[PDB]
């Protein structure tokens, strides 16, 4: 199996360390739901391809910006994440890590991860960003996102659920091989 | 790690460590702030057993089998022995605090109450001084180190070898020379996500609630000083291309 490495970026409450978390446990968190995340190397075949892929997390990292670049040498793929239930970590995307991940991590893929998608249809998460005059981050809106950062691919996850997780994963495999 | 501490920190969580019996007898929201205690000495515990892979089974090994040119084992892993003492001994003061609170005829039930003052004396006085001082080279020589273990494995046949033999056992999976160098950078901020939520679990003594406050404080400062004093040091740089930073 060759190895790659994936890292995962975005803002403090994208909701990336659990993604991570959840992807890499047997079974699901049902009774403790870790802080951290360390590292971790994921046995994964995607088109009949073997690959060993190592992950890692850049949180705790976010208000570091000496520190924060050492995550990235040799990284092959590049989660880009922002919480669905945040439009503001949708903002952040463009003019603050994008530039950043170019500089560090030059042609490498990036895909844009909406995560939380379970909080699109949830009242309380409607209800509170409408205090702001916001809603939930639509589908058009993180598609458009991608297209403008020349992101490899626009994807929809939720950790709570599971849901889309395994293929988030799949894909950044195929971004890490081409 | 030794046998007893890895099974003292095998189960998931601490709820899932201790006697069923005993965590029947505690408040949900002690049950939450002992998880997160729990998982900062289980990462601790982890950390210096990085810290040994890089001691003793790659550094150490490669004295003794190898013909590395001097220096060349102090590039591949700068400040391990002082990385090791700081943690090692940090790590000693967390199992002696959870060793002291273990009920009389058991080795697996306690609750730690008093975290806070062995945080602030851990990122306070000489032992913080010798943190910043020993992270700021050690992140500073990062880059250095993986260029240099890149650089001899796709060269020397005897050093690909030893390398390929040693990380082989399934055990090694997640801690290759690359992996443990960037285990270690990472650690350090890992600090503060811990802290904030053992803190956001431990208002019921207000003086816990300000030591853990204060610590939260300290362990934040030292990550600031750390990340001022980083500048990488690339192997043939030039005096020019420095003084042009
Ligand atoms: C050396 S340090 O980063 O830990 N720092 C913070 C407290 C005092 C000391 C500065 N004099």
């Amino acid at each position: 199996a060759i190895r790659k490495k994936l890292v995962i970026v975005g803002d403090g409450a994208c909701g990336k360390t659990c993604l991570l978390i959840v992807f890499s446990k047997d079974q699901f968190p049902e009774v403790y739901v870790p802080t951290v995340f360390e590292n971790y190397v994921a046995d994964i075949e995607v088109d009949g391809k073997q690959v060993e892929l190592a992950l890692w997390d850049t949180a705790g990292q976010e208000d570091y910006d000496r520190l924060r670049p050492l995550s990235y040498p040799d990284t092959d793929v590049i989660l880009m994440c922002f919480s669905i239930d945040s439009p503001d970590s949708l903002e952040n995307i463009p003019e603050k890590w994008t530039p950043e991940v170019k500089h560090f991590c030059p042609n490498v893929p990036i895909i844009l991860v909406g995560n939380k998608k379970d909080l699109r249809n949830d009242e309380h998460t409607r209800r509170e960003l409408a205090k702001m005059k916001q809603e939930p981050v639509k589908p058009e809106e993180g598609r458009d996102m991608a297209n403008r950062i020349g992101a490899f691919g626009y994807m929809e996850c939720s950790a709570k659920t599971k849901d889309g997780v395994r293929e988030v994963f799949e894909m950044a495999t195929r971004a890490a091989l081409q | 790690s030794m046998e007893m501490d890895e099974k003292d920190f095998a189960a998931d969580s601490w709820s899932l460590a201790v006697d069923s019996s005993f965590l029947q007898q505690h408040k949900k929201e002690v049950m939450k702030q002992q998880d997160v205690i729990y998982e900062l000495i289980q990462t601790e515990l982890h950390h210096v057993r990085t810290l040994k892979i890089m001691t003793r089974l790659f550094r150490t090994g490669m004295l003794e089998e190898l013909h590395l040119e001097p220096g060349v084992v102090q590039g591949l892993f700068p400040c391990v022995d002082e990385l090791s003492d700081i943690h090692t001994r940090f790590l000693s003061q967390l199992l002696e605090r959870r060793r002291q609170a273990l009920c009389p005829g058991s080795t697996r039930n306690f609750v730690i109450h008093r975290l806070g003052d062995l945080l602030i004396s851990q990122f306070s006085g000489p032992s913080a001084e010798q943190m910043c001082k020993t992270y700021s080279e050690f992140c500073s020589r990062h880059s250095k180190a993986l260029k240099l273990y890149k650089e001899l494995y796709a060269r020397d046949k005897r050093f690909q070898q030893f390398i390929r033999k040693v990380t082989r056992p399934a055990v090694l999976k997640r801690h290759g020379v690359q992996e443990c160098i960037l285990l270690v950078t990472q650690r350090i901020t890992k600090y503060p996500l811990l802290i904030s939520r053992i803190l956001q679990h431990s208002h019921g003594i207000e003086e816990e609630r300000q030591d853990l406050t204060t610590a939260l404080g300290l362990v934040k400062e030292l990550l600031s000083n750390v990340d001022e004093g980083i500048y990488q040091l690339e192997k043939g740089a030039r005096l020019q291309e420095i003084y042009n930073r």
